[PDB]
């Protein structure tokens, strides 16, 4: 059991130095955004809280070490720094998970890759797509095998740019900016050009 | 003192100076102590007297005291979705206005090519079309070997011939 | 590295401190994100405009440059490079632990 | 069609202003600043916005011009120390009747 | 009947109910009265336990008092909880969206023990929300209902387990007390005992028994017969009470050094003190009853007693030994048996009173902590009760309970039935309950103890199946939270009219009999052996002289919603469940015709729903009108009833209320006055009566589809008004303010013609999708003004238009007229939120006709969308020429075990036609048991049928035999039930007869208009550039990985690539493809998805060196 890892370390040119950590990277801000929800209320990705915690712990450790402190205080601060780091990487892996308001665990980096809510299974294997819709089905006994019904409004919204180019090509609306209101007002000349 | 300084400077997601959070805390204290003495939440006007400031500043304090919310909490009654799934990216490209703008600049260049090439260059350099730098009249003169007054006359010619309704109709619809 | 859909290998390994400080576009040293009044990022904060790049397109923090003519050239006053806002999605920072 | 606020009255036709009914003449750009203010009375104006709109985009000068101008408007119309044309530090200038 | 305004509903009931159903809202009204302490509850408690008549608020206040200080020279007490009048009436409060509440006042008592001081300050505690008459709380204007929940009742629970090694029946017990530490006693694989305390898998009984101050002498005195414990006592390895105490402290509270007193005080502080462990009063009673400790002592001292641990140990050991009766020294004998966990005798009902009291208690404790903290720091003798009391935590706790707690959700009102069943329903989720994933198959079942307590039909069919249920019609809540039902008692074959109420466990000792039994008008049953239900759920035959109890009536094991289904006993459990579910989802029509065939519960349900106004006091009617009714009482004074017209419901349904009285007809107290949304003549009416053909028709009704006649469209038979509310907020911003004006930049006229000069729509102007609704002008700010704009402004003279038109656009897929404007403003001096200056709520209504795709369903669970709306010519029609109304597929009837629907159809046709049984030459044999006044009936009469005591098959056959014609001589429906129909298309008669009749059909709230969605290019999320989800935004269908599996199976690689790259993720790909199908140019190659890059960045920032290698 020990060989199946030490041999892997030996064969590769990977130094185990990185297996312990000396500096921590910071994810780009857009992936941890703070979007101002309308009404003045803000909203953050809860990673910023963990980043603030680890930055605070690091800054306090710097102050204590360069000020001159009892070893108990410095060791305790190092312990909290370690705890903040593991909470950032893996919330709730050990000890009580660090919660915020409302008594709920905070999302860590590893929490973004687990289960059906993770990046993989939710946003990479499956995705929400454009040019689509959903409706109720009814029996189509007068149709053929290859045929299928489609609601008129549903088709109109689905084939938007197609009818724009077709109607402008047919000179329905001199310009596509006009074609916007041309189709959204659902004037009668859109139906035949849609068909 | 150390604990209070830390709480003021470091415990808030949005940083607030100590002078401001002191008055925020004083407002909270006076409001929550006046609730018992009045049995009714006071409209700012009245707390303005205690703070000796205008109620507008009290309202500004109140709307500044709110804290950001989290984007991960489940907003549904049952647990199936997150709040961030309902947030629209404002900076995202609508992909229709950009295409519209491409044909729009095509229409612009077609319309201006109707005008004289000298006038077309004048307006192009005037509003920064070829570049992002609109230029002063002296630059137009030195690139045309002409005085600034004649470029003023040229600009008069351009925006007069431009008002000619054939151009006006074909450019008006695109808005 | 430049992503033109010509890939033959996806290699993953341990990330030493040297690699992460090679990736980083600066060091974060302040737990501040957004000013409570101007609603703009601070200096050396979690949303550092200088480190992670400009927010507005072709704009510096101090407003010295606001036009597409400047490209790639870094402002000498605020230190913000002038480029697209997608670098805020791309660029990443790092923290030096004591 | 004339534009009014408090005691300031504007005529856009022949370019003259009324401040509670006594004559006044005023400089062109200062007139344009007052026009931009009254047309956005009830909205605060930010300095870069003003130099953008009323002032020509190629303005490469400093910023102190706008404060000199608004000082001219104050000394012309709001002679008192407290004014109807309020100032917000770093946010620009606006036309408010004081509460 | 027995109701003053009751329409005559002749019923096929065979036996008389000894009692009528109680007030169906009592499960909440009674609890709230008990919590308040109102005289209404006071008088009831005066005869049902007046030994300790105490209100819930009174109880918690007495529990907290007297709070003390550290030393004991200072003390404070609470007493006399009094309320005041409501701030505003219900309608006014709902209109201006505050919370319906009344002030709370409690007289504190500050006592200075050292010297003696009394300070009786009357302290304001807050605006306590109050329950309305309907039982619905109002918070911030909306209607909220707190649903009762089921939890494990605190107490002891002996369980038995198999070690699967030597077939040894192991035993265990779990003392599960609320707000306390768990204690587990059991027998492990060997013959020792496991006494694990706070999940520490060690410490046999020896250490605890010695830690209770006992020596081995008393242990061997008590236990000489238990070989299990004697051996454990021999291998104690620990001697001395101090040794046991320190061992327990070591294995329970490590890290701190032990002393001679640390463990001694810790043991008392853990289980014998009320500050860290206190099973509730119900828990104490449960322990007493189970162990037989106390039987005639007032309930007090909720903390655990020393006798309890010894009794539990003895009970567990004797159960392990295999005994049957255990007797504690000093208590009555009790049976020895393991305790089931799903039996209703062990599952409580935390109703609204208990939940509100618990949240009040946590707020009480928080403010008490604050009071204690201030009670020492502040100087003595300058102290008033106002100084200590901080009411913020209490109001915060109650407000946080009412909002954002799944135990208190929206009051769904799409019909009165939904409102009724939202209350009187039992949930299993929430704080202290179990989640769906936590729920095993044992919880979701139907325990035999549910009979009469909880209905086994009414249940959501989704993932919450078996967890959320509904209370029965006759059930009642006992004072301790146990669900209690009444039952008749029988002696020596004589049933008295004495009605006793029994809990779940009480039914074990007795024997309950059949609900419908052959009573001989003296109580004796013709045969001795009668189907009865025994203790353990076994149903066997028992001689008549042996049974001691018999059920109150049929439909006692049923719920109110599922008591409206006629011929319930003929329907399968699954289809009955489904039909009960769609009963709540019916929408209010514009006529709401009473069903031709129904059950007697409809009238009572309509009256008790609360949305049908009932004349509280009798008298003549002074004047009647659409908007108001004024009744002239018998004594001088009058009463006026303000009516509600087109009031928007919580689910976008109308709430019309039309009066049904005349100008001068005397009315009686308790009589219906005006019908509700789904009521007519004071009884339930959720649908309409329609002609039915059970034949298949050209496949347009294939696979549960339905085809309706366009007459229903023309005659407005099936049409429902839908009120929609749109909100706009005009807040404060560093742009200044948002004005509600008409100065919107760049607008035409034909769109602005129907909008008044005040910034809103004219009342009564039709709008559709995309139209401007409220003009909220906003200063645009400044950004990069395009150079092209600068050129453009000189060609038409357009001004800058410095304001962004942030107006109200009517969203897609809705239209209709405008009802009215409710405008709020700070200038109007209203309590708008901070920064918000104006609030405008516009109401839009449209008349939604029936159309294909709308879901229709009967009461037997037959669902389906509308296959086709075809004209009246194209339908089968009888020899009378009456076109059929609805058509159902025959294949769905036998394959779904819902045979009751055709029975209802036959009965409906009989009621529609009428009958005159020819009892001239003696009464017919089938009609002999059939009651009087039923042999004669008028056309379009109304009949009733109780769910289990209803019309039999022979009675239906007899009714079908006599089917007197309408106007001519024509018996269209023959004796067997079928009828002759001619095709409306070809015109030839169908070769075989088809059954016809009238069935009740209701529209469901699953209209196709609210479920149609399409999206070309909408918004995208922040983190990933994928589109959003849901009809509220532009949406965009989700393409899950299972669909990707089918994509791969076909091998259509390019289609999957486009779907995952350019229709979802790649921004540059998105704009490029849009440009492609506007320029008519070929669609370019997909790029690199952005979500993959974002994943790469998370991996890179997670300290994982990840690099993509070109070669
Ligand atoms: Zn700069």
């Amino acid at each position: 059991k020990r060989l199946k890892v030490v041999a892997a370390f030996q064969q590769s040119g990977n130094s185990p130095m990185g297996m312990v950590l000396d500096a921590v990277p910071v994810i780009p801000p857009e992936l941890r955004p703070m979007v101002q929800l309308d009404g003045g209320r803000f909203a953050t990705s809860d990673l910023n809280d963990l980043y603030r915690r680890v930055i605070n712990r690091n800054n306090r450790l710097k102050r204590l070490i360069d000020l001159g402190a009892p070893e108990i205080i410095v060791n305790n601060e190092k312990r909290m720094l370690q705890e903040s780091v593991d909470a950032l990487f893996d919330n709730g892996r050990r000890g009580r998970p660090v919660t915020g308001p409302g008594n709920r665990p905070l999302k860590s980096l590893s929490d973004l890759l687990k289960g059906k809510q993770g990046r993989f299974r939710q946003n990479l294997l499956g995705k929400r797509v454009d040019y689509s819709g959903r409706s109720v089905i009814v029996v189509g006994p007068q149709l053929k095998l290859h045929q299928c019904g489609l609601p008129k409004l549903m088709a109109l919204e689905l084939f938007k740019p197609f009818v724009m180019k077709r109607l402008v090509d047919l000179n329905h609306a001199q310009n596509i900016k006009s074609a916007k209101r041309m189709v959204e007002r659902q004037r009668p000349q859109v139906w035949d050009v849609l068909e | 003192q150390a604990i209070t300084r830390a709480m003021a400077d470091q415990a808030r997601t949005i940083r607030i100076p100590v002078h401001m959070v002191e008055v925020i805390n004083k407002l909270g204290r006076i409001q929550r102590e006046l609730l018992q003495d009045l049995g009714r939440e006071p409209t700012p006007e009245e707390l303005a007297k205690e703070m000796d400031i205008t109620p507008e500043k009290v309202l500004e304090i109140q709307q500044y005291a709110r804290e950001p919310i989290s984007l991960d909490q489940t907003i549904g009654d049952e647990g199936d979705s997150q709040l961030g799934d309902f947030i629209e990216d404002s900076e995202a490209v609508v992909a229709v206005d950009a295409v519209s703008f491409t044909l729009l600049q095509d229409q612009l260049q077609s319309v201006l090519d109707t005008l004289s090439e000298r006038e077309a260059g004048v307006v192009r350099l005037r509003f920064g079309l070829t570049d992002g730098q609109p230029r002063t009249l002296d630059e137009i003169g030195q690139v045309y070997g002409v005085t600034r007054e004649r470029i003023r006359q040229i600009e008069s010619k351009t925006m007069s011939k431009l008002r000619h309704p054939s151009r006006s109709q074909v450019l008006r619809d695109y808005l | 590295m430049l992503d033109v859909n010509f890939f033959d290998e996806l290699r993953i390994g341990l990330a030493t401190a040297e690699d992460i400080r090679q990736w980083s576009y600066g060091e974060v040293k302040k737990p501040e994100t957004i000013n409570y009044r101007t609603l703009k990022p601070e200096k050396d904060g979690l949303f550092c405009e200088k480190i992670f790049g400009p927010t507005r397109d072709w704009e510096c923090y101090c407003g010295k440059y606001k036009r597409v003519r400047f490209k790639g050239i870094i402002c000498e006053r605020c230190g913000v490079e002038v480029t697209r806002a997608k670098v805020r999605r791309e660029r990443m920072g790092h923290i030096e632990l004591a | 069609v004339r534009l009014t606020f408090a005691d300031i009255e504007l005529d856009e036709e022949t370019h003259e202003v009324w401040k509670a009914g006594q004559p006044v003449s005023l400089s062109p750009t200062e007139f344009t600043l007052l026009r931009y203010f009254v047309i956005n009375a009830g909205t605060v104006l930010s300095k870069p916005k003003i130099l953008d709109h009323v002032w020509r985009y190629d303005f490469g000068g400093d910023v102190n011009v706008v404060e000199s101008y608004v000082s001219y408007l104050r000394r012309k119309i709001d002679t008192g120390e407290k004014r109807l044309l309020h100032t917000l530090r770093g946010v620009g200038y606006v036309l408010r009747e004081p509460r | 009947n027995s109701v003053p305004g009751a329409p005559n509903r002749v019923s096929f009931a065979k036996l008389r109910e000894p009692l009528e159903v109680p007030g169906l809202l009592d499960v909440q009204t009674d609890s709230f009265e008990w919590l308040i302490g109102s005289p209404r509850w006071r008088e009831s408690a005066a005869e049902r336990g007046d030994v300790n008549p105490v209100g819930g608020l009174e109880e918690v206040l007495y529990e907290l008092s007297p709070i003390e200080d550290f030393s004991g020279s200072m003390s404070l007490s609470f007493s006399d909880p009094r309320f005041d009048d409501v701030k505003a009436p219900v309608d006014e409060c709902k209109d201006k969206d505050m919370t319906y509440a009344a002030p709370l006042f409690v007289t504190a008592e500050f006592i200075n023990n050292n010297t003696g001081e009394i300070k009786s300050q009357t302290v304001f505690m807050g605006d306590f929300p109050m329950m309305t008459e309907k039982g619905t709380f109002i918070i911030n204007g909306t209607e909220r209902v707190v649903v009762s929940q089921l939890v494990r009742s605190p107490g002891v629970y002996f369980d038995e387990t198999i070690d699967k090694s030597t077939d040894k029946t192991l035993h265990s017990v779990k003392v599960i007390p609320s707000r306390g530490a768990w204690l587990e006693f059991d027998v492990d694989k060997r013959d020792t005992v496991g006494v694990r305390i706070d999940r520490k898998r060690r410490q046999p009984v020896t250490v605890l028994l010695k830690a209770l101050g006992w020596t081995s002498e008393q242990i061997v005195e008590r236990f000489g017969f238990s070989e299990i414990m004697r051996s454990t006592l021999e291998k104690d390895n620990t001697v001395g009470t101090d040794e046991a105490l320190l061992d327990i402290y070591r294995k329970l509270r490590p890290g701190e050094p032990p002393t001679k007193e640390s463990a001694q005080t810790l043991l008392e502080n853990l289980f014998f003190k009320e500050k860290r462990y206190d099973l509730a009063r119900v828990g104490r009673y449960k322990v007493n009853k189970k162990l037989g400790l106390h039987v005639g002592e007032p309930i007090t001292s909720s903390t655990l007693t020393e006798e309890d641990v010894v009794a539990t140990i003895e009970y567990l050991v004797r159960l392990h030994e295999g005994q049957t009766t255990m007797t504690v020294p000093g208590g009555v004998e009790v049976p020895v048996e393991t305790d089931d966990i799903d039996h209703f005798g062990n599952r409580r009902l935390r109703t609204v009173g208990e939940l509100i009291q618990n949240q009040i208690r946590v707020g009480m404790s928080r403010m008490e902590r604050v009071v204690r903290e201030r009670m020492t720091t502040q100087d003595v003798e300058a102290i008033t009760p106002q100084t200590l009391i901080n009411i913020r935590p209490v109001v915060a706790a109650i407000k946080e309970f009412f909002g954002t707690s799944q135990l208190s959700q929206f009051m769904d009102q799409n019909n009165p039935l939904s409102g009724l069943t939202h209350k009187r329903r039992l949930s299993a989720l929430g704080p202290g309950g179990l989640s769906r994933e936590r729920a095993g198959l044992e919880v979701r079942d139907v325990h035999p103890s549910h009979y009469g307590r909880m209905c086994p039909i009414e249940t959501p069919e989704g993932p919450n199946i078996g967890l959320i249920g509904s209370l029965s019609v006759y059930a009642r809540v006992n004072p301790f939270g146990f669900i209690e039902t009444p039952y008749r008692k029988v002696v020596d074959g004589v049933v008295s009219d004495e009605i006793v109420y029994l809990t779940a466990d009480e039914e074990d000792r007795h024997v309950v009999a059949q609900a419908n039994s052959p009573i001989d008008a003296d109580g004796r049953f013709v045969e001795p052996r009668v189907l009865v239900r025994r203790k353990a759920g076994e149903v066997e035959y028992v001689p008549s002289s042996e049974v001691d109890y018999m059920d109150v009536s049929p439909r006692q094991m049923v719920s109110v919603a599922t008591a409206m289904i006629p011929f319930l006993e003929h329907d399968d459990a699954n289809r009955a469940l489904m039909g009960a579910n769609m009963q709540r989802q019916a929408v209010p029509l514009v006529r709401s015709e009473a069903p031709l065939v129904g059950t007697g519960m409809e009238l009572r349900a309509a009256i008790d729903a609360g949305d049908v106004v009932v004349a509280e006091e009798s008298g003549v009617i002074e004047e009647v009108s659409a908007d108001y009714i004024t009744v002239m009482h018998d004594n001088g004074t009058r009463r006026t009833y303000r009516m509600r017209k087109f009031a928007r419901s919580n689910h976008g349904t109308c709430a019309n209320q039309c009066p049904i009285v005349d100008a001068g007809d005397r009315v009686e107290a308790g009589q219906v006055i005006a019908d509700g949304p789904c009521t007519d003549d004071g009884e339930m009416a959720l649908g309409k009566n329609l002609l039915v053909a059970i034949m298949p028709w050209e496949g347009h009704n294939y696979e549960d589809a339905i085809i309706l006649s366009n007459r229903l469209v023309e005659e407005d038979v099936l049409t429902s008004i839908h009120i929609e509310e749109h909100e706009i907020d005009a807040r404060d911003t560093k742009l200044g303010a948002e004005e509600i004006t008409r100065d919107i930049p760049n607008i035409s006229d034909e769109v602005l013609a129907d909008l008044d000069e005040r910034g809103i729509v004219r009342i009564g102007a039709e709008v559709r999708d995309g139209d401007i609704l409220v003009g909220k002008v906003t200063p645009k700010g400044e950004t990069e003004l395009t150079p092209e704009e600068r050129l453009l402004r000189a060609i038409f003279g357009e001004k800058a238009r410095e304001v962004r038109d942030t107006s109200l656009k009517v969203p897609h897929g809705e239209s209709g007229k405008v009802i009215g404007i409710r405008v709020f403003s700070r200038e109007d001096e209203d309590e708008l939120p901070a920064g918000v200056n104006e609030l405008v709520r516009v109401y839009v209504a449209q008349k939604r006709k029936i159309s294909d795709g709308d879901k229709l369903a009967g009461r037997h669970g037959n669902k389906g969308v509308i296959g086709k709306i075809l004209p009246v010519e194209d339908m089968p029609f009888l020899a009378d020429g009456t076109p059929v109304d609805i058509i159902l597929n025959t294949h769905g009837v036998p394959r779904r075990m819902n045979i009751g629907q055709i029975l209802e159809t036959h009965l409906g046709w009989c009621a529609h036609s009428g009958w005159k049984v020819d009892a001239a030459k003696g009464v017919p044999d089938w009609a002999a048991r059939l009651p009087d006044e039923l042999l004669e009936a008028q056309p379009n009469a109304i009949v009733s049928t109780p769910v289990f005591d209803g019309a039999q098959e022979a009675e239906l056959q007899g009714l079908l035999s006599c089917t007197l014609p309408n106007r001519d001589g024509d018996v269209l429906v023959d004796a067997d039930g079928k009828a002759m129909l001619f095709d409306g298309r070809s015109g030839e008669p169908f070769p075989y007869p088809v059954t016809v009749g009238y069935m009740y059909i209701m529209k469901l709230h699953h209209l196709v208009d609210d479920k149609i969605h399409a999206r070309s290019t909408g918004p995208y999320s922040m983190i990933t550039q994928q589109p959003l989800g849901g009809k509220a935004q532009f949406g965009g269908q989700r393409f899950g990985e299972m669909e990707c599996w089918a994509m791969q199976a076909y091998g259509a690689a390019y289609t999957l690539q486009e779907l995952l790259t350019i229709k979802s993720d790649d921004t540059v790909g998105r704009v490029k493809v849009y440009e492609a199908i506007v320029k008519g140019e070929n669609i370019p190659e997909p790029g690199i998805p952005e979500s993959f890059k974002v994943l790469l960045k998370e991996l890179q920032s997670l300290c994982l060196n990840v690099e993509v290698l070109s070669s």
